[PDB]
RNA sequence: GGAAACUCAAAGAGUGCUAUGCGGAGUGCGC
């Protein structure tokens, strides 16, 4: 219908990561079906676990939001969540890893002194995750054996990863030279494609469900999705009322590319920008 | 055009039919141009079910020349080449498809079903089941498509757990047609007997009386009457003294008519206690939902309640000198019933006249029986 | 995921499966809402696969008062026991899409392997279903959908009000409309078997001037050969004798006796007519004594009906102002005071005996006694 | 009138009837309107009271029958050569116009082929206009049969011959209840009308 | 058609100048040429409706016509109206 | 919900009450059964007032036949005599209806009193 | 009441003008030889055997759809082919005008909450076959989902202030694409504190955001105060 | 010069129309 089931006002300062959750706790029938859970990590060193009241199934007929809070010691820069066991991990001074039925970092887990600007988890192994750090570096963690297992450092930034749901060890980085990188997991020292058609600095990107096309949007004002197998804009989307588009996410029937611009707006796009979403008769699909 | 992709999707067959020789390309032409039409008229606009019949008779016509020039050309019986299978798959599939494009006649789904049960030498009931689950849901209502079906799968499978759960399931959508109540009860009777006989046979070469039909038939009356009241007065019940007991004795007529036929035709099952299950019907039969039969209205119906109380009892054959042994039950049953009736009296002798009448040196003591009834 | 839905018919239920699943972001596009509108593409999304329709109009009311408290009927059980395909323990909740979300819950109460949808996808193919309709079915219906829910129409609406079936004023302003006619053309008749019976007893028809009486010794005296007797024509009536005198000195009378039958046949005819009123009469008596007994015991019975008539109907009479309660005719200065206290005396007699759901007549009584005693100043 | 005397309820009407009181199709139309009706109920006293209506309007109907068998019956008695010639309903309704039988054999057969378009004839003449050409004749078969305005030239041969006809059996005094020069001139009439159907003013 | 438009030929030009039919009504300007379907027909009265609107039985000039040449102060205003008219056009 | 629904308690009643009596020495009130019913489908008539124990009820349950076809608020109170000594007036009153007026000084109670009524229903 | 007065085809089809002196408007009447309401009939003799049909008088004061029609609306919705689902149907007041509008064809689901009206209104019911009664809450339409199937406009003289959520809910239950919306509004029982033309333009909001694309409205002045009859179209693809 | 058709030709709009995708088994796994 495009429009909310309900908003708040979440932090004081900055909201700076945001996931969904299907949490368990250890006391409770977690009803991931009539409500829905979402969770943020903000500026004013706080994690909140948040209920939302959605309404799509009709099982039922109340617990609208903030059902606990952690608090950090340190800011908080990145979440994402393990898609299994309701363990999530948050990107702040130092990169935390922590679950839902506990109020204390169950772990910490940084190389040094450095903050984590972003990171995210796997799709498949899920166990495995990345993280990217303001020493201009990629880090990756395992959570198996508890602990980061290697880093490299490239020239600037790197804004955002994101994994592949298909390939399982490759990633996307998309860093502030003006082009985003599709790197292996297993051999870190050639970064196995460079999708270079930008002009400024590329501030998130993800894939599509389907994984061979990937989206990247960036600090000027446009964003484009690239094949996965060329290096070269497919495609570029712009509009005039966009502008510094910060977060492109790609929905998961890989037909539409939500992007989230900085001057308040999220918008839709189709993805294959002729086609259309309606049935065909099989001499149009032909 | 999907016209085109049918048409050459029945090449590869002929191909090999013909570089085998039974036929030549100047009569698979032939068929070919024929079965071109056929498919134009049948994925054409406005098409119909003899369109999509005399394309199975046609299929099956070839497929019968087919086996005719295979056994003399070739003297085999089959080439074990591609056509073999693939003329009958694809009249299944001319099936398939005209079921799915006209499942409103069951003229059409009758023969899809036919034809499966003679192919059932090679074909599956793993096949058959889907299309009978498919039919009984597109006709949840029509009875026949349950009875088929029972029938099917109780006299080939012999399943009296997949018998007892479809009449369940039959009863389940339609307890208004008597017809269903009655062929349970008969398929009831039937593994009954069978089992009885069963035993019966492992007891020569070496409980379970009719109280499920008994239950049936309780649930079958109150359910019967129900829905024969709610049948008549259609959108509001009627409310007034003589409307309501002319309904609810038209009800009682129509359902002790239904009893009336459940025991004679009953009576077919010899294998059982008869004569104890036909006293457990009348017995059911004696108190009444809010009518009275007996004593009050329906005297007609007492009449004849009566006559039957008598004739449970004096069911025998013309060979009577067990009858002539126990008739002393019958005379005291016609005195007891004599002594209450009032002008049934005269109507239940007349007719205890005349089926003695029927009954009727050993006739000798018969005689001074029938002057001792008459 | 939205594998079945459940539509609710006035004849049946029917059960789709969805083969396709329609677009769930681009829902509000122009292109998506109007495949619902094409029915060659909107058969793409849905195919039928069951439809139970309902066995008797009494279970049709009764499943529509059962789908309006948002209960599940055993019909519906059946359909969606017969349907829904069972599934494991919590992989793969088998899914319909029902229109509403208090049906929701009762049948997940009766089927909890089952999980309902009422969101605007739902509404959204349930009310393209609707659009199309009986094009679904391709004939594998024993209904016609707009006779059906007007039948339906008229007997939920009469259910849900409790609407009388003896407190009706329908029987008596045609009966009265009926028997006045009537009075009117056996009038007719009994003059023309007059005028027939003239040439046959031009001298009868001063002797003997009552219609019914006339037409019953008519079919009595066929030809002029009484002569005899006075005991069966004093029976049907002295003025017998007169007749039967009569009979032999007027004489200026032709015969036509061969088919004289045809008056004997219409004169018992105009006979049976005249008998069918005051049997008539009798039964709006008693339907006045029952309907509006206040009314009938105020007024009479033949008032009331040409009251209630000459109104329209009986809530239209008792709606009615006491002012407007102006006849012609009926309601027989020191006349026109009396005439108006009678006129609102029986307005409000009127809204007694109709408002009152089974009325009584003591009421009536009573007004019958105010007004007596207010016309006995005279 | 003879299926609310066969039915009374509708709810009775699930189990009887008889095709004979209408065609079958329209039975199965009956019994699912009963079931889908809209209507109300009513008690045994008001059903008994609208068949005895019911049966009041078949009696009548059946004396409506009788008394046209009647019609038929005596008009064959007083006019016969013109019941022979005409028809028995349009004789009937002719001498309904006249007044006496003589009343209408002192007549010019002109009248007699207008007896019935009365104000039309006479408007036709009030205004300058065209007269009609049937008058109550056009119910005769004769002039149905006919096809065109020879339709029209058939009823003045028809009033002609029907003048003819009528004043004998008028002011006859012995004739023979038979209608043969009725007959006579029907059979003249129709060989006219045969002979003036083999007219067409189109070309061949 | 023409064969009821000689009964009909005048009261549909009078309504089409019903503008001056009576001093007292200033009906607003449309042309109304005369439609080509219509159909001639008389009120029905209201059973309740007595006393108050209901023409009488003497009363009913079958024609609108007829009615109008009822009221003679009607008629009175038409004679000194066109008599006025004829003096001065004279 | 025997029949005479909207019943008001003291309170309402109360009020309501008092804006009769001032609409009544205002002139504009109609008073009666049939003349609420004729002011009702002359259709001036702001709500309506209906004595609850009149002999017998449906004297004046004819009434909100009419009021709710009409569109027109309805209340029931306990008592004709005290309807009669609120409507200022010798015998007891059964029936009373506000005719509407722009040019009345009691408008905003008028209003007042309809919205506590219609919220009542 | 017994002159003689022409008849003619108005612009919307179905209704009729009736031009006498005084010029009426009327309708054809569904059920000859009856008046439900109270008005007058006017009678015309069709001249085959002759026929006698009559033609109700709609009366503009008591019915606010034939307040729209004189008052002049550039089209309505409800043809004599059309179906008509009527929110608010109180009585046979204006229910019967719109029935016989609409003809021997087509239906108008009329529908009403309150009880009296409704045993009055499914009397005036079996009169004519066309219409059916609903006696149902509107704020609840799946609670009657099982008896209307897809209209093709909707009337609402609903008096109640959720009429947006009304009109709303049933339009998206049954009123088929492309179809009409009539609306009639009463300022004084929406809210009576703030002005009808903006209680108009609060209304008219909550249709366009309930994607009912508003064509025209019409006041209504000199027939009845503070209406308004707001004619839309439901659009359901595509609103601009 | 106006008017009949199954006279034909050419366009347009509306209503429809579905417009419409090795095998029996047996042998161990797949909950």
């Amino acid at each position: 219908t495009r429009e909310e089931f309900v908003s708040f006002k979440a932090h004081y300062g900055l909201v700076t990561g945001l996931c969904v959750t299907q949490p368990r706790f250890h006391d409770k029938k977690p009803d991931l079906k009539s409500q829905n859970f979402m969770l943020s990590c903000s500026d004013d060193k706080t994690v909140k676990l948040w209920s939302i009241n959605v309404d799509d199934y009709s099982n039922k007929n109340n617990e609208e939001g903030l059902i606990r809070t952690f608090d950090g010691e340190s800011a908080f820069q990145g979440i994402d969540s393990h898609r299994e066991n309701s363990t999530f991990a948050t990107g702040g001074a130092k990169i935390h890893l922590w679950d839902v039925n506990r109020l204390k970092p169950v772990s910490d887990l940084s190389w040094g002194a450095d903050n984590i600007t972003s990171l995210k988890f796997n799709q498949n192994e899920t166990d495995i995750l990345a993280s990217t750090g303001s020493d201009n570096s990629i880090v990756l963690y395992d959570l198996r054996t508890n602990s980061p297992t290697q880093k490299i450092v490239q020239t600037m930034r790197t804004n955002a990863i994101c994994w592949n749901p298909m390939e399982a060890f490759n990633f996307v980085t998309a860093n502030e030279d003006h082009n985003a990188y599709y790197y292996d997991m297993r051999n870190l020292s050639r970064s196995l494609n460079v999708f270079k058609d930008h002009v400024s600095a590329v501030m998130d990107v993800d894939f599509s469900p389907t994984g061979d096309e990937i989206v990247t949007g960036s600090y000027d004002k446009s964003i484009r999705i690239y094949k996965t197998n060329h290096g070269h804009s497919r495609e570029i989307y712009h509009t005039k009322r966009m502008q510094h588009v910060f977060q492109v996410k790609y929905s998961m029937d890989s037909k539409y590319i939500i992007s989230g611009s900085d001057d308040g707006n999220v918008r839709l796009w189709r993805s294959k920008a002729w086609e259309r979403s309606n049935v065909k008769t099989t001499r149009e699909k032909n | 055009s999907k016209t085109r992709y049918y048409l050459e999707q029945c090449i590869p067959e002929m191909d090999d039919l013909v570089e085998k020789g039974l036929f030549t390309k100047n009569e698979v032409s032939l068929i070919m141009k024929k079965r071109t039409d056929f498919e134009h008229r049948l994925n054409s606009r406005g098409s119909s079910i003899n369109d999509y019949i005399k394309y199975i008779n046609y299929e099956s016509n070839v497929n019968k020349l087919r086996a005719k020039r295979c056994k003399r050309i070739l003297q085999v019986k089959k080439t074990n080449s591609l056509s073999d299978w693939s003329i009958q798959q694809r009249i299944g599939f001319i099936y398939q498809r005209g079921t799915n494009k006209f499942p409103q006649d069951l003229k059409f789904w009758a023969m899809y079903l036919n034809y499966m049960k003679a192919r059932g030498n090679q074909t599956s009931y793993k096949k058959i089941h889907n299309i009978y689950n498919q039919l009984l849901k597109l006709h949840p209502t029509n009875v026949d498509i349950w009875i088929s079906c029972a029938k099917y799968e109780y006299e080939v499978h012999a399943n009296f757990k997949s018998c007892r759960n479809i009449f369940q399931n039959g009863l389940r959508f339609n307890p208004d047609v008597p017809k269903l109540w009655y062929e349970y009860v008969k398929f009831e009777l039937n593994f009954i007997t069978k089992l009885i006989n069963r035993r019966k046979v492992m007891g020569l070469i070496n409980a379970l009386r009719g109280d499920i039909a008994l239950t049936i038939f309780d649930v079958c009356m109150k359910t019967l009457g129900k829905h024969y009241i709610n049948k008549h007065k259609g959108y509001y019940a009627i409310s007034d003294s003589k409307m309501n007991i002319e309904l609810n004795k038209e009800t009682l007529n129509y359902l002790f008519s239904e009893s009336l036929r459940y025991i004679k035709l009953f009576d077919e099952f010899l294998d059982l206690e008869r004569d104890y299950l036909i006293n457990h019907v009348l017995q059911f039969w004696k108190n009444d939902m809010y009518d009275l039969s007996l004593r009050k209205d329906l005297p007609e119906l007492y009449l004849k309640t009566v006559m039957i109380d008598i004739t449970l009892n004096i069911r025998y054959m013309p060979v009577e000198k067990l009858d002539i042994d126990q008739l002393q039950l019958s005379v005291k049953k016609y005195f007891a019933y004599i002594s209450k009736l009032d002008s049934a009296s005269v109507k239940s002798l007349k007719n205890e006249y005349r089926s003695y009448l029927q009954d009727n040196a050993e006739d000798d003591p018969r005689y001074k029986i029938l002057d001792l009834i008459i | 995921p939205i594998e079945y839905l459940l539509f609710e018919e006035p004849t049946g239920y029917a059960v789709f499966k969805v083969k396709l699943q329609q677009d769930d972001i681009g829902s509000r596009l122009k292109e998506v809402q109007e495949q619902i509108n094409d029915f060659g593409a909107f058969t793409k999304l849905i195919e039928l696969v069951s439809f139970a329709p309902f066995k008797g109009a009494a279970e049709a009311l009764e499943n529509a008062n059962d789908i309006s408290e948002g209960l599940v009927s055993e019909s519906l059980k059946a359909i969606l026991d017969l349907n829904l395909p069972k599934a494991s323990s919590k992989k793969k909740n088998i899914t319909l899409a029902i229109s509403d979300k208090n049906l929701g819950p009762s049948i997940k109460e009766e089927f909890p392997y089952v999980d309902c949808i009422s969101n605007e996808l739902a509404q959204d193919l349930i009310r393209g279903v609707r659009l199309h309709g009986e094009k679904l079915f391709k004939g594998l219906q024993s209904g016609d959908l707009e006779r059906a829910q007007l039948g339906l129409g008229h007997a939920y609406s009469r259910a849900k009000v409790k609407f009388s079936v003896q407190k009706n004023d329908n029987h008596i302003i045609q009966a009265i409309a009926l028997l006045d006619q009537l009075d009117k053309d056996i009038n007719t008749f009994a003059m023309r078997v007059k005028e027939w019976y003239g040439w046959h007893f031009p001298e009868l028809a001063k002797l003997v001037p009552d219609n019914y009486t006339f037409a019953k010794l008519v079919l009595f005296i066929k030809d002029k050969a009484s002569l005899n007797d006075d005991s069966l024509h004093d029976l049907a009536a002295g003025i017998a004798q007169r007749v039967i005198d009569n009979a032999r000195i007027s004489m200026g009378q032709d015969i036509s006796e061969t088919d004289m039958e045809n008056v004997c046949v219409f004169a018992q005819r105009v006979a049976s007519l005249a008998d069918y009123r005051r049997q008539l009469y009798d039964y709006l008596c008693e339907k006045m004594h029952t309907v509006a007994p206040n009314l009938s015991e105020l007024i009479g019975e033949v008032i009331g009906a040409r009251l209630i008539s000459h109104a329209g109907s009986l809530t239209n009479l008792s709606k009615q102002a006491a002012s407007t309660v102006q006849i012609l005719g009926a309601e027989k200065k020191n006349k026109g005071r009396i005439s108006r206290y009678l006129a609102n005396k029986c307005s409000m007699a009127s809204r007694i005996d109709n408002y009152s759901e089974e009325p009584s007549n003591v009421f009536g009584s009573v007004l019958k006694k105010q007004v007596e005693q207010r016309l006995e100043f005279y | 009138a003879r299926i609310i005397l066969t039915m009374g309820i509708r709810s009775k009407a699930s189990e009887t009837d008889l095709s004979e009181i209408l065609p079958e199709e329209i039975e199965e139309r009956v019994k699912t309107a009963a079931e889908v009706s809209m209507g109300t109920e009513i008690t045994q006293t008001d059903l008994d009271n609208i068949n005895a209506l019911a049966e009041q309007i078949v009696e009548f109907a059946a004396y409506r029958e009788q008394l046209s068998n009647y019609l038929s019956a005596r008009m064959k008695a007083i006019a016969p050569n013109l019941t022979q010639l005409v028809g028995e309903l349009v004789g009937a309704r002719l001498i309904a116009h006249s007044g006496s039988l003589i009343s209408l054999a002192k007549s010019p057969a002109s009248t007699i082929q207008i007896l019935g378009a009365e104000k039309a004839l006479f408007r036709a003449l009030k205004t300058k206009h065209d007269t009609p050409k049937y008058g109550l004749l056009y119910h005769a078969s004769l002039v149905g049969q006919a096809t065109g305005k020879n339709k029209g030239k058939i009823a003045r041969v028809l009033a002609a011959k029907a003048a003819v006809s009528l004043r004998y059996d008028a002011l006859a005094e012995d004739r023979d209840d038979s209608g043969d020069i009725g007959l006579e001139s029907r059979a003249k009439v129709e060989n006219r009308l045969s002979q003036l159907e083999g007219r067409d003013l189109r070309t061949t | 058609d023409d064969n009821m438009r000689r009964e009909v030929q005048r009261d549909l030009l009078l309504i089409k100048h019903r503008a001056a039919l009576d001093p007292k009504r200033h009906y607003k300007k449309q042309r109304w040429e005369v439609p080509e379907r219509f159909a001639i027909g008389t009120i029905i009265e209201d059973k309740s409706e007595f006393y108050s609107s209901r023409m009488n039985r003497k009363e009913r000039k079958s024609t609108i016509l007829e009615t109008l040449m009822g009221d003679e102060a009607s008629n009175k205003y038409f004679k000194r109206k066109y008599n006025e008219i004829q003096e001065k056009s004279t | 919900n025997p029949k005479a629904f909207p019943l008001a308690d003291a309170a309402l009643t109360q009020q309501i009450l008092d804006v009769v009596q001032q609409a009544a020495n205002l002139r504009q009130l109609k008073k009666g059964a049939n003349e609420a019913t004729k002011t009702l489908n002359r259709g001036i008539s702001e709500f309506i007032i209906m004595a609850a124990d009149c002999e017998p009820i449906e004297i004046l349950l004819h009434l909100p036949l009419l009021c709710e076809d009409k569109n027109v608020p309805y209340v029931f109170v306990p008592s004709r005599v005290a309807l009669g000594r609120a409507c200022g007036v010798s015998r007891p009153v059964i029936a009373a209806s506000i005719t509407t007026n722009d040019a009345s000084a009691i408008k905003t109670q008028i209003y007042a009193v309809k919205d506590k009524i219609e919220t009542l229903l | 009441g017994g002159a003689k007065v022409v008849i003619e085809p108005h612009r919307h089809a179905g209704v009729y003008i009736a031009r006498g002196k005084e010029d009426l408007l009327v309708t054809k009447n569904m059920a000859p030889g009856e008046s439900v309401y109270g008005e007058k009939r006017i009678s015309v003799e069709e001249p085959v055997p002759p026929t006698k049909v009559e033609y109700r008088v709609w009366n503009p004061f008591r019915s606010k759809l034939a307040a729209g029609i004189m008052g002049g609306l550039d089209e309505l919705f409800i043809a004599p082919g059309k179906k008509v689902l009527y929110l608010g149907a109180a009585s046979g007041t204006s229910v019967s005008h719109v029935s016989d509008v609409v003809g021997p064809e087509g239906v108008v689901y009329a529908v009403e909450f309150s009880h009296r009206p409704g045993r009055e209104l499914i009397s005036m019911a079996k009169k004519r076959p066309n219409i059916i009664p609903i006696i149902e809450d509107a704020r609840h339409p799946q609670k009657y989902r099982m008896l209307i199937g897809m209209v093709d406009c909707v009337f609402a003289d609903v008096a109640q202030p959720d009429q947006a959520r009304i009109i709303a809910l049933n339009s998206h239950m049954f009123l088929k694409d492309q179809g009409g919306v009539v609306i009639s509004i009463k300022a004084n029982c929406i809210d009576s504190t703030v002005d009808a033309e903006t209680v108009f333009a609060r209304e008219v909001q909550k249709l366009r955001e309930e994607r009912i694309k508003p064509l025209e409205q019409l006041t209504l002045e000199p027939y009845e105060r503070d209406h308004c009859i707001v004619v839309g179209r439901y659009m359901r693809s595509g609103l601009k």
